[PDB]
Protein backbone atom coordinates (compact mmCIF):
# COMPACT_ATOMS: atom_id res chain seq x y z
CA UNK A 1 0.00 0.00 0.00
CA UNK A 2 1.63 3.21 1.07
CA UNK A 3 1.34 4.77 4.42
CA UNK A 4 2.87 5.65 7.70
CA UNK A 5 1.61 5.52 11.21
CA UNK A 6 0.25 8.75 12.63
CA UNK A 7 2.65 8.07 15.50
CA UNK A 8 5.56 8.60 13.13
CA UNK A 9 4.61 12.24 12.91
CA UNK A 10 3.65 12.57 16.54
CA UNK A 11 7.12 12.32 18.02
CA UNK A 12 7.50 15.95 19.08
CA UNK A 13 11.22 15.75 19.53
CA UNK A 14 12.00 14.79 15.97
CA UNK A 15 9.11 16.86 14.63
CA UNK A 16 10.66 19.86 16.34
CA UNK A 17 14.17 18.99 15.16
CA UNK A 18 12.84 18.64 11.64
CA UNK A 19 11.35 22.11 11.82
CA UNK A 20 14.41 23.48 13.58
CA UNK A 21 16.55 21.93 10.89
CA UNK A 22 14.34 23.14 8.09
CA UNK A 23 14.36 26.53 9.79
CA UNK A 24 18.12 26.67 10.00
CA UNK A 25 18.36 25.58 6.40
CA UNK A 26 15.74 28.02 5.20
CA UNK A 27 17.53 30.90 6.94
CA UNK A 28 20.03 30.30 4.19
CA UNK A 29 17.32 29.98 1.59
CA UNK A 30 16.48 33.08 -0.40
CA UNK A 31 14.46 31.47 -3.17
CA UNK A 32 11.11 32.32 -1.67
CA UNK A 33 9.73 32.16 -5.20
CA UNK A 34 10.71 28.51 -5.49
CA UNK A 35 9.20 25.92 -3.20
CA UNK A 36 10.05 22.27 -3.76
CA UNK A 37 7.30 20.68 -1.72
CA UNK A 38 4.47 22.92 -2.83
CA UNK A 39 1.13 22.66 -4.59
CA UNK A 40 2.73 22.16 -8.01
CA UNK A 41 4.32 19.00 -6.62
CA UNK A 42 0.96 17.27 -6.31
CA UNK A 43 -0.54 19.04 -9.31
CA UNK A 44 -2.05 16.09 -11.15
CA UNK A 45 -1.67 13.73 -8.20
CA UNK A 46 -4.71 12.23 -6.50
CA UNK A 47 -4.77 12.52 -2.72
CA UNK A 48 -4.52 8.74 -2.95
CA UNK A 49 -1.22 8.90 -4.81
CA UNK A 50 0.19 11.69 -2.63
CA UNK A 51 2.07 9.33 -0.32
CA UNK A 52 3.83 7.51 -3.13
CA UNK A 53 4.79 10.96 -4.35
CA UNK A 54 6.02 11.97 -0.91
CA UNK A 55 7.78 8.63 -0.69
CA UNK A 56 9.54 9.61 -3.89
CA UNK A 57 10.44 13.09 -2.72
CA UNK A 58 11.57 11.76 0.64
CA UNK A 59 13.90 9.31 -1.08
CA UNK A 60 15.38 11.82 -3.47
CA UNK A 61 15.73 14.13 -0.52
CA UNK A 62 17.41 11.44 1.56
CA UNK A 63 19.70 10.14 -1.19
CA UNK A 64 20.41 13.31 -3.13
CA UNK A 65 20.45 15.80 -0.26
CA UNK A 66 20.25 14.62 3.35
CA UNK A 67 22.62 11.67 3.24
CA UNK A 68 25.27 13.66 1.32
CA UNK A 69 24.78 16.73 3.49
CA UNK A 70 24.47 14.71 6.66
CA UNK A 71 27.67 16.35 7.80
CA UNK A 72 25.95 19.68 8.20
CA UNK A 73 23.20 21.36 10.13
CA UNK A 74 24.13 19.48 13.27
CA UNK A 75 22.73 18.42 15.62
CA UNK A 76 19.38 18.40 13.87
CA UNK A 77 20.69 16.70 10.79
CA UNK A 78 21.91 13.57 12.58
CA UNK A 79 18.55 13.37 14.30
CA UNK A 80 16.23 14.12 11.42
CA UNK A 81 17.89 12.26 8.59
CA UNK A 82 17.61 8.97 10.49
CA UNK A 83 13.98 9.68 11.26
CA UNK A 84 13.35 10.44 7.61
CA UNK A 85 15.42 7.43 6.63
CA UNK A 86 13.04 5.33 8.71
CA UNK A 87 10.05 6.83 6.92
CA UNK A 88 11.83 5.91 3.69
CA UNK A 89 11.67 2.26 4.77
CA UNK A 90 8.15 2.18 6.14
CA UNK A 91 7.28 3.58 2.91
CA UNK A 92 8.90 1.42 0.77
CA UNK A 93 6.02 0.77 -0.94
CA UNK A 94 4.18 1.71 -3.79
CA UNK A 95 1.57 2.37 -6.30
CA UNK A 96 3.63 9.82 -14.33
CA UNK A 97 4.35 11.08 -10.82
CA UNK A 98 8.05 11.46 -11.60
CA UNK A 99 7.11 14.26 -13.96
CA UNK A 100 6.48 16.04 -10.66
CA UNK A 101 9.07 14.39 -8.47
CA UNK A 102 11.57 15.09 -11.24
CA UNK A 103 10.46 18.71 -11.43
CA UNK A 104 11.38 18.83 -7.75
CA UNK A 105 14.61 16.94 -8.34
CA UNK A 106 15.54 19.05 -11.33
CA UNK A 107 14.74 22.16 -9.30
CA UNK A 108 17.03 21.10 -6.47
CA UNK A 109 19.76 20.52 -9.03
CA UNK A 110 19.22 23.77 -10.92
CA UNK A 111 19.42 25.53 -7.56
CA UNK A 112 22.61 23.61 -6.98
CA UNK A 113 24.04 24.33 -3.55
CA UNK A 114 21.02 26.37 -2.55
CA UNK A 115 18.90 23.50 -3.79
CA UNK A 116 20.35 21.36 -1.03
CA UNK A 117 19.72 24.25 1.33
CA UNK A 118 16.15 24.56 0.14
CA UNK A 119 15.58 20.84 0.21
CA UNK A 120 16.72 20.87 3.82
CA UNK A 121 14.72 24.00 4.52
CA UNK A 122 11.73 22.01 3.41
CA UNK A 123 12.17 18.99 5.59
CA UNK A 124 9.42 20.46 7.72
CA UNK A 125 7.34 20.56 4.54
CA UNK A 126 8.44 17.08 3.50
CA UNK A 127 7.48 16.14 7.02
CA UNK A 128 4.16 17.95 7.14
CA UNK A 129 3.48 16.67 3.64
CA UNK A 130 4.65 13.15 4.31
CA UNK A 131 2.25 13.18 7.23
CA UNK A 132 -0.77 14.57 5.36
CA UNK A 133 0.06 12.23 2.48
CA UNK A 134 0.26 9.06 4.56
CA UNK B 1 17.75 52.22 6.16
CA UNK B 2 16.07 48.87 5.68
CA UNK B 3 13.37 47.99 8.17
CA UNK B 4 15.13 46.32 11.05
CA UNK B 5 14.46 43.14 13.00
CA UNK B 6 11.66 42.29 10.57
CA UNK B 7 9.89 39.35 12.10
CA UNK B 8 6.60 37.76 12.85
CA UNK B 9 5.26 38.11 16.31
CA UNK B 10 3.12 35.02 16.43
CA UNK B 11 0.85 34.52 19.41
CA UNK B 12 -2.22 32.33 19.21
CA UNK B 13 -1.79 32.21 15.46
CA UNK B 14 -2.14 35.91 15.28
CA UNK B 15 0.72 36.68 13.01
CA UNK B 16 1.72 40.30 13.36
CA UNK B 17 4.49 41.23 11.01
CA UNK B 18 6.68 43.56 12.94
CA UNK B 19 9.91 45.43 12.38
CA UNK B 20 12.07 48.29 13.57
CA UNK B 21 12.85 51.45 11.55
CA UNK B 22 16.62 51.24 11.07
CA UNK B 23 18.88 54.20 10.15
CA UNK B 24 17.24 57.53 9.28
CA UNK B 25 12.62 62.60 7.56
CA UNK B 26 9.91 60.36 8.97
CA UNK B 27 9.40 56.92 7.53
CA UNK B 28 6.55 54.81 6.25
CA UNK B 29 6.33 51.15 5.50
CA UNK B 30 5.01 48.88 2.87
CA UNK B 31 4.33 45.39 3.96
CA UNK B 32 4.30 42.51 1.54
CA UNK B 33 3.70 38.87 2.19
CA UNK B 34 3.64 35.62 0.31
CA UNK B 35 3.50 31.95 0.75
CA UNK B 36 6.87 30.41 0.27
CA UNK B 37 6.96 29.31 -3.35
CA UNK B 38 4.75 32.07 -4.65
CA UNK B 39 6.54 34.07 -7.30
CA UNK B 40 4.57 37.22 -6.55
CA UNK B 41 4.38 39.17 -3.32
CA UNK B 42 1.02 40.22 -2.01
CA UNK B 43 0.85 43.79 -0.90
CA UNK B 44 -0.57 44.25 2.56
CA UNK B 45 -2.83 47.19 1.79
CA UNK B 46 -3.68 47.76 5.46
CA UNK B 47 0.05 48.19 6.06
CA UNK B 48 1.11 50.01 2.92
CA UNK B 49 2.61 53.42 3.52
CA UNK B 50 2.02 52.83 7.19
CA UNK B 51 3.95 54.67 9.84
CA UNK B 52 3.44 51.58 12.00
CA UNK B 53 6.19 49.18 13.04
CA UNK B 54 3.93 46.17 12.75
CA UNK B 55 1.32 44.75 10.44
CA UNK B 56 -1.34 42.22 11.28
CA UNK B 57 -0.92 39.49 8.71
CA UNK B 58 -3.10 37.10 10.62
CA UNK B 59 -5.76 36.72 7.94
CA UNK B 60 -3.05 36.41 5.33
CA UNK B 61 -1.20 33.69 7.12
CA UNK B 62 -4.07 31.57 8.33
CA UNK B 63 -3.14 28.39 6.58
CA UNK B 64 -1.10 27.61 9.65
CA UNK B 65 1.13 24.91 8.23
CA UNK B 66 1.97 27.18 5.30
CA UNK B 67 5.47 28.67 4.99
CA UNK B 68 5.00 32.40 4.81
CA UNK B 69 7.17 35.36 4.18
CA UNK B 70 6.54 38.93 5.11
CA UNK B 71 8.76 41.76 4.06
CA UNK B 72 8.73 45.45 4.72
CA UNK B 73 10.37 48.23 2.86
CA UNK B 74 10.57 51.67 4.38
CA UNK B 75 10.25 54.81 2.36
CA UNK B 76 11.21 58.25 3.51
CA UNK B 77 10.93 61.29 1.29
CA UNK B 78 10.68 59.35 -1.96
CA UNK B 79 13.56 56.96 -1.32
CA UNK B 80 12.67 53.34 -0.63
CA UNK B 81 14.60 50.97 1.55
CA UNK B 82 15.29 47.54 0.24
CA UNK B 83 12.79 44.90 1.20
CA UNK B 84 13.47 43.47 4.65
CA UNK B 85 12.13 39.96 4.66
CA UNK B 86 11.22 37.72 7.53
CA UNK B 87 12.54 34.23 7.92
CA UNK B 88 10.21 31.67 6.43
CA UNK B 89 7.26 31.75 8.76
CA UNK B 90 5.16 28.73 9.56
CA UNK B 91 2.50 29.78 12.08
CA UNK B 92 1.98 26.15 13.09
CA UNK B 93 5.60 25.95 14.13
CA UNK B 94 6.37 29.49 15.16
CA UNK B 95 3.27 30.64 16.99
CA UNK B 96 3.16 30.84 20.75
CA UNK B 97 0.00 29.83 22.55
CA UNK B 98 -1.07 31.91 25.52
CA UNK B 99 -2.41 30.09 28.55
CA UNK B 100 -6.04 29.17 28.35
CA UNK B 101 -8.20 31.38 30.49
CA UNK B 102 -9.53 29.25 33.27
CA UNK B 103 -12.87 29.56 34.98
CA UNK B 104 -13.80 27.27 37.83
CA UNK B 105 -17.08 26.78 39.65
CA UNK B 106 -14.77 21.91 40.61
CA UNK B 107 -15.98 22.59 37.07
CA UNK B 108 -13.00 23.95 35.17
CA UNK B 109 -13.87 25.70 31.94
CA UNK B 110 -10.84 26.35 29.78
CA UNK B 111 -10.98 28.98 27.12
CA UNK B 112 -8.25 28.72 24.56
CA UNK B 113 -6.66 32.08 23.88
CA UNK B 114 -8.43 33.78 21.00
CA UNK B 115 -7.30 31.90 17.92
CA UNK B 116 -8.00 33.00 14.37
CA UNK B 117 -9.72 29.67 13.74
CA UNK B 118 -12.35 30.59 16.26
CA UNK B 119 -13.52 32.64 13.32
CA UNK B 120 -13.39 30.12 10.52
CA UNK B 121 -16.94 30.09 9.19
CA UNK B 122 -17.05 26.35 8.71
CA UNK B 123 -15.04 24.03 10.91
CA UNK B 124 -14.58 20.29 10.45
CA UNK B 125 -12.62 20.17 13.69
CA UNK B 126 -12.70 21.92 17.05
CA UNK B 127 -10.25 24.73 17.61
CA UNK B 128 -8.21 22.61 19.98
CA UNK B 129 -8.25 19.84 17.40
CA UNK B 130 -7.43 22.21 14.55
CA UNK B 131 -4.55 23.69 16.46
CA UNK B 132 -3.76 20.32 17.96
CA UNK B 133 -3.88 21.91 21.36
CA UNK B 134 -4.58 20.28 24.67
CA UNK B 135 -5.66 21.87 27.84
CA UNK B 136 -3.77 20.88 30.91
CA UNK B 137 -5.29 21.57 34.28
CA UNK B 138 -3.08 21.38 37.34
CA UNK B 139 -3.74 21.65 40.95
CA UNK B 140 -0.85 23.25 42.62
CA UNK B 141 1.45 20.27 41.80
CA UNK B 142 -0.14 17.60 39.59
CA UNK B 143 -1.67 17.45 36.09
CA UNK B 144 -5.27 16.74 36.98
CA UNK B 145 -6.41 17.13 33.36
CA UNK B 146 -5.23 16.98 29.78
CA UNK B 147 -7.66 17.04 26.89
CA UNK B 148 -9.09 19.15 24.10
CA UNK B 149 -12.29 19.66 26.11
CA UNK B 150 -13.18 21.16 29.52
CA UNK B 151 -12.94 19.17 32.69
CA UNK B 152 -15.30 17.64 35.23
CA UNK B 153 -12.90 18.02 38.16
CA UNK B 154 -5.34 26.20 43.84
CA UNK B 155 -5.92 25.27 40.21
CA UNK B 156 -3.95 26.40 37.18
CA UNK B 157 -4.26 25.62 33.50
CA UNK B 158 -2.08 25.67 30.43
CA UNK B 159 -2.31 24.71 26.81
CA UNK B 160 -0.09 21.93 25.64
CA UNK B 161 0.94 21.47 22.04
CA UNK B 162 1.34 17.68 21.92
CA UNK B 163 2.83 17.94 18.43
CA UNK B 164 5.56 20.35 19.43
CA UNK B 165 5.72 19.30 23.08
CA UNK B 166 5.10 22.93 23.89
CA UNK B 167 3.22 24.08 26.91
CA UNK B 168 1.82 27.58 27.13
CA UNK B 169 2.70 29.55 30.19
CA UNK B 170 0.38 29.14 33.10
CA UNK B 171 -3.15 30.49 33.29
CA UNK B 172 -3.68 32.73 36.27
CA UNK B 173 -4.16 31.23 39.79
Amino acid sequence: HCRLDKSNFQQPYITNRTFMLAKEASLADNNTDVRLIGEKLFHGVSMSERCYLMKQVLNFTLEEVLFPQSDRFQPYMQEVVPFLARLSNRLSTCHHIQRNVQKLKDTVKKLGESGEIKAIGELDLLFMSLRNAC
Amino acid sequence: LKPQRVQFQSRNFHNILQWQPGRANSSVYFVQYKIYGQRQWKNKEDCWGTQELSCDLTSETSDIQEPYYGRVRAASAGSYSEWSMTPRFTPWWETKIDPPVMNITLLVILHAPNLPYRYQKEKNVSIEDYYELLYRVFIIEQKVYEGAHRAVECVVAEIYQPMLDRRSQRSEE
